[PDB]
RNA sequence: GGGUUGAUAUGAUGCCCUGACGAGUAGGCAGGCGUGGAGGUCAGUGACGAAGCCUAGACCGUAAGGUCGGGUCGAACGGCC
RNA sequence: UUGAAUGAAGAGCUUUUAGUGGGCCAUUUUUGGUAAGCAGAACUGGCGAUGCGGGAUGAACCGAACGUAGAGUUAAGGUGC
RNA sequence: GUCAAGGAUGCUGGCAUAAUGGUUAUAUGCCGCCCGUCUUGAAACACGGACCAAGGAGUCUAACGUCUAUGCGAGUGUUUG
RNA sequence: AAUUGUUGAAAGGGAAGGGCAUUUGAUCAGACAUGGUGUUUUGUAUUUCACUGGCCAGCAUCAGUUUUGGUGGCAGGAUAA
């Protein structure tokens, strides 16, 4: 009768998409990455740079 | 008493109005126009083949 | 009392007056549509009449309702009163405009009898 | 404001119901418009919507129409369901024994029907002999025999039969209609 | 009676059953968006440090708005748009970026705002203005069953599997955007910016391509 | 005029014919004067038939 | 019923179904058959061709009780005997009881033959017939007598 | 576009569910309102007051209009098919 | 994946008949003209037939097309009074 | 079993009548050119209209076309008598 | 009915009339009954009796649509500069 809202309403974001509850649990939205190093080339840093 | 003469204004959205109607092909189209030497014999190709299919099926 | 009923919205609570009624006592107030080729109020402009239209229908739940919540059936005589005696909460009696006096007693007197509304109990009542 | 690609409030253009104020004809279409809702054969959607007809669309259908569709292979044991008037025909002088199921029999077809043994059927017998339309034929007269269908899309080189009142040598056999006078249509 | 009884139980199973295979099929999606994501950005990485440059993929898919109302709009332009089913003003599809659309898009663009949704703006879309095609009828979707009762032959079970079948541009796409009703947005809620609307996203105004910007009118509009 | 395609008709009320319509109003009253003549008849040229 | 014409319907409206423009007038393409040849010609062309001209020989004083011939055909010719009698005359096909069919007192002038009749001997009476339903009597078994 | 018959339920030109849409001259079609008279009907209203007419009094209908109360009045007049 | 994409509001067909057969404007291409609120063409969109918000005002411009209401958000245009 | 899950319930107060509401007159804010008509264009410095009551304009007929309803159906049409 | 006199009400700075909305004046319709355990009861079973429904609201807990804040956790880039 009436079109209850997903993005408001948590019992109809439960009812369609089941993994919110594990998604909400786990936090999967707010994630770290990984510390990775990579540092980039002085070919690209000067051409960056480069007037 | 001067006036327009005529126009095309109008005409396409008119002659859209209805659709612009593609003439309906047919399997088997009408041998007007075709050769005469090819439509008599046609007639009796066709005669010929069935018979022989009602020969051949009875 | 009545039936329960949802509250009466009536939409366009203002009478339908012709145009130009106001100013030409030719034209009475009767509705109807200015079929005229240049009419301001047919073209519906800013500032002129309204036009009835079928938007300011009523809700068909709450149609023909007087505001008590009973449809109007009209009744000449204690046979007609009768028909609602089974439709009390749905229907109110109203007695016609020309039944006499003392006939308008004994339908009055029927109908507090079966509990049947009476829209008018007073018409040719005397005091 | 919505671009419009079809014309808004527009109705189907076919018959829901019958403009017939025959009340008989009105009990056949609640009967089969309960068999076409509940029963989900092809056959009564078919015969509910042939109820709606009119008279030129139901044309009469003669019995040898029924007795030559009863000579198809396999099919003389069908019931011929016409939905419309069955008419006779003295041209035929061996007609089967078989099951017509029509809303009208003249009394030449009735007679014709079950002189050879057969048997005239309405079409709520139909309905309770056969719900689903089994084992039936469904026959239909022939619509552009019509006399008014003669002049429908008359013009040049149509050979489409011009409405006139009185026919005849001098009623439209002249110019326009012969190399000699003028042209030929 | 017992025999109901029976076909509750067997419904309620049947019913858990499906919600495990979409709670799994979210998951799985949920892990391929994030290893897409995490490669390209380390395919960047990788580039910059080899001193070369990761052209980055071309974009599948476009969200297309129209923006221009429906009086004065040239024939074929017209047809376009009512191809692409934008037939009244703020109205959006997805749209397959071929060659065959993007000569449909070149043609419309004076008249719509287009650019590249993200998964967050589809997901979105989908859950608050979502309804389906059924019987034609525009269904609000508001439930997987009805979604796995007309996109489920093409392996469709959930409104997070339509949604991937959108983001990702897959074999089923025609058949999931078509079944998707073209969506009714409202006016943006904080303006859309631009002081008159019909130049180019470039000039100052709001059509055209509008490449990663359409994310901000949408949600907006959404 | 001569208009859409209908057939061509020779209705010849062309001249003054509203002066000589004969409408038989009298076809029942004319009925029954005649039986009443045939009757009248028979009683005055009684037993011949 | 006057009640359900559209002139009840054209109340209030002002030009009463006929046009602003156009504007209902006497006789605005003439009157009659009015302008065939001229102003009509792509009516009378088109949907009357034929309409001017003289075709063939003038019959100064036609009678058509001279060309009196109404055809029956032969796959009714059956219908002209009773439909009581006809069934025992259909069983045992026999020469030397066969039915005579007066055609013309059944009111037809020719005989033709359009198809099957069954293969009883009939006697047919009839003032003129065609070759090929001469062919189907005298092949069911019959003969063709000729009256006037 | 559908649902609804082994008390649907006795409103199946019904009731209900679902979705979309609604500008308009000329024009077309549909559903209705009103008038004079006719067949039927309500064993309808009426000299204890019919019809009419007046009424910045009331009610119903989107509207055509319908209904009622009061005054005036004096012999007839309505509802429905 | 039966031989590109996108859409499809059902597709195809028939009969019958109303009105109309004075048009006008705007961007672009144009002919006659010195030019025009001139006369004449091409394609489109409009006005006629159409209200609404803006251009103070205006048939055609801009925005946007209209059942009856509520709330929100905007378009074109604006925000000293 | 409960719930915020296929659309509002719980608790409390005042009044119980002109208080809410209706009609009506007026005032205020903003809007509102006189209708009909011919016209590409009418508020026009185009035409009709001083006001009111009653009357007042697609009718009937002959012969037909399409469509529809009905009766009978290779037949059909009693009503000239 | 046009048109007019009197009386009563009202408004009135180069028209009047009209639309939406409310103030003010005038005027008017609609609803408290109800089922109810309860007998302090008279005509001994009539009846003894705080419940209920009409109008306007206040708060709380929700649902739908929105608007406006506060704040937390992540990601990216020259792994900002
Ligand atoms: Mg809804
Ligand atoms: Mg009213
Ligand atoms: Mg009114
Ligand atoms: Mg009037
Ligand atoms: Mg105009
Ligand atoms: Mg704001
Ligand atoms: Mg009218
Ligand atoms: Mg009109
Ligand atoms: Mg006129
Ligand atoms: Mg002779
Ligand atoms: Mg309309
Ligand atoms: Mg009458
Ligand atoms: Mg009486
Ligand atoms: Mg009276
Ligand atoms: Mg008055
Ligand atoms: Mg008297
Ligand atoms: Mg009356
Ligand atoms: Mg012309
Ligand atoms: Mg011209
Ligand atoms: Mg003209
Ligand atoms: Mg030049
Ligand atoms: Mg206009
Ligand atoms: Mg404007
Ligand atoms: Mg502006
Ligand atoms: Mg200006
Ligand atoms: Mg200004
Ligand atoms: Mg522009
Ligand atoms: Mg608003
Ligand atoms: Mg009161
Ligand atoms: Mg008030
Ligand atoms: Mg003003
Ligand atoms: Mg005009
Ligand atoms: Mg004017
Ligand atoms: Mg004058
Ligand atoms: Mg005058
Ligand atoms: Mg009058
Ligand atoms: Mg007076
Ligand atoms: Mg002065
Ligand atoms: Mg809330």
């Amino acid at each position: 009768v009436l079109k209850k809202n997903p993005l408001k309403n948590k019992q109809v974001l439960l009812r369609l998409n089941p993994y919110a509850k594990v998604f909400a649990a786990e936090k999967l939205g707010s994630k770290k990455a990984e510390k990775t190093g990579t540092k980039p080339a002085a070919v690209f840093t000067e051409t960056l740079k480069h007037d | 008493a001067k006036s327009k003469n005529h126009t095309a204004h109008n005409q396409t959205r008119k002659a859209h109005r209805n659709g612009i109607k593609k003439p309906k092909t047919y399997k088997y189209p009408s041998l007007k126009g075709v050769d005469p030497k090819f439509r008599r014999n046609h007639k009796h190709a066709l005669h010929g083949t069935a018979k022989a299919l009602a020969a051949a099926k009875k | 009392a009545s039936l329960p009923h949802p509250k009466i919205v009536k939409k366009h609570t203002k009478k339908f007056k012709r145009h130009h009624s106001d100013r030409y006592h030719r034209v009475a107030e009767n509705w109807r549509k200015q079929k005229g080729i240049d009419s301001v109020v047919r073209r519906r402009f800013r500032g002129n009449i309204s036009q009835p239209k079928i938007g300011y229908g009523s809700n068909k739940k709450t149609k023909f309702l007087s505001p008590s919540g009973h449809k109007t059936f009209l009744v000449a005589n204690v046979k007609d009163l009768e028909t609602l005696t089974m439709h009390t909460k749905t229907y109110a009696a109203e007695i016609a405009h020309n039944i006499s006096a003392k006939n308008r007693v004994v339908i009055l007197a029927r109908a507090k009898a079966l509990g049947i509304k009476v829209t008018n109990p007073k018409g040719r009542l005397a005091l | 404001g919505i671009d419009h690609t079809s014309k808004q409030h527009k109705r189907s253009g076919h018959r829901t119901a019958p403009k017939s104020d025959n009340v008989y004809l009105k009990l056949l279409v609640k009967l089969y418009t309960f068999l076409a809702r509940r029963t989900d054969a092809p056959f009564n959607k078919v015969v509910l919507k042939a109820l709606f007809l009119s008279k030129i669309n139901r044309p009469p259908v003669s019995v040898s129409r029924i007795a030559r569709a009863l000579k198809q292979e396999g099919a003389a044991n069908k019931t011929v369901v016409v939905v419309g008037t069955v008419t006779d025909d003295a041209r035929i002088f061996e007609f089967p024994k078989t099951t017509v199921a029509a809303l009208r029999f003249t009394a030449g077809a009735r007679a014709k029907i079950v002189k050879a043994g057969g048997e005239c059927i309405t079409l709520d017998q139909l309905a309770v002999r056969a719900p689903k339309g089994q084992n039936t034929l469904i026959l239909r007269g022939p619509r552009n025999s019509r006399e008014a269908v003669r002049h429908f899309g008359m013009g040049p080189h149509k050979g489409k039969a011009p409405r006139i009142l009185s026919t005849g040598r001098k009623f439209e056999r002249a110019r326009g209609r012969r190399r000699s006078k003028g042209f030929k249509v | 009676a017992e025999q109901v009884a029976a076909e509750r139980a067997a419904r309620k199973a049947a019913n858990k059953e499906k919600r495990a295979i979409i709670l799994e099929r979210n998951a799985a999606y949920q892990k391929e968006y994030e290893t897409a994501e995490r490669n390209i950005i380390q395919a960047k990485r990788d580039a910059k440090a080899a001193g070369s440059y990761y052209v980055e993929a071309q974009h599948k898919l476009v969200f297309v708005v129209r923006i221009k109302g429906i009086n004065k709009i040239p024939p074929k332009p017209r047809k376009v748009l009512q191809l692409l089913r934008l037939t009244r003003i703020n109205s959006g599809t997805f749209v397959k970026v071929t060659k065959a659309t993007l000569e449909l898009l070149k043609l419309i663009e004076p008249y719509v705002a287009y650019g590249y949704p993200s998964y967050s703006t589809i997901r979105q879309l989908v859950y608050k203005r979502g309804f389906g095609k059924i019987n034609k009828q525009r269904v609000p979707l508001s439930d997987n069953a009805i979604i796995e009762a007309n996109l489920g032959k093409y392996g469709i079970l959930s409104i997070d599997d339509l949604i991937h079948e959108i983001i990702t541009v897959g074999p089923h796409f025609k058949q999931a955007n078509n079944f998707l009703w073209p969506f009714k947005l409202s006016n943006p809620s904080g303006g859309w910016g631009v002081p008159r609307k019909f130049k180019h996203f470039i000039q100052g105004g709001s059509f055209g391509n509008r490449e990663e910007f359409i994310n901000k009118l949408v949600k907006s509009m959404n | 005029a001569i208009s859409k395609n209908l057939p061509i008709l020779k209705n010849h009320f062309r001249k003054h014919w509203q002066e000589r319509v004969k409408v038989h109003f009298d076809q029942a009253g004319k009925k029954v004067s005649r039986r009443n003549a045939r009757a009248t008849r028979a009683a005055k040229i009684a037993p011949r038939p | 019923p006057s009640r359900f014409t559209k002139t009840r319907k054209h109340r209030g409206h002002v030009s009463a179904g006929k046009g602003r423009i156009g504007k209902h007038r006497k006789h605005p393409g003439g009157r009659g058959m009015a302008g065939g040849q001229h102003h009509h010609r792509i009516n009378m062309d088109k949907y009357h061709p034929g309409y001017f001209g003289k075709v063939g020989m003038r019959y100064f004083h036609k009678q058509q009780a001279h060309f009196w011939k109404p055809v029956l055909n032969l796959d009714k010719l059956w219908t002209l005997i009773p439909e009581d009698k006809r069934d025992q005359y259909l069983k045992s096909a026999s020469k030397e009881t066969a039915p005579v069919i007066d055609t013309l007192a059944a009111g037809y002038g020719k005989i033709l033959g359009k198809g099957r009749i069954p293969n009883v001997p009939v006697i047919v009476k009839a003032r003129f017939v065609s070759k090929l339903a001469e062919e189907k009597i005298r092949a069911a078994g019959g003969v063709v007598e000729l009256i006037a």
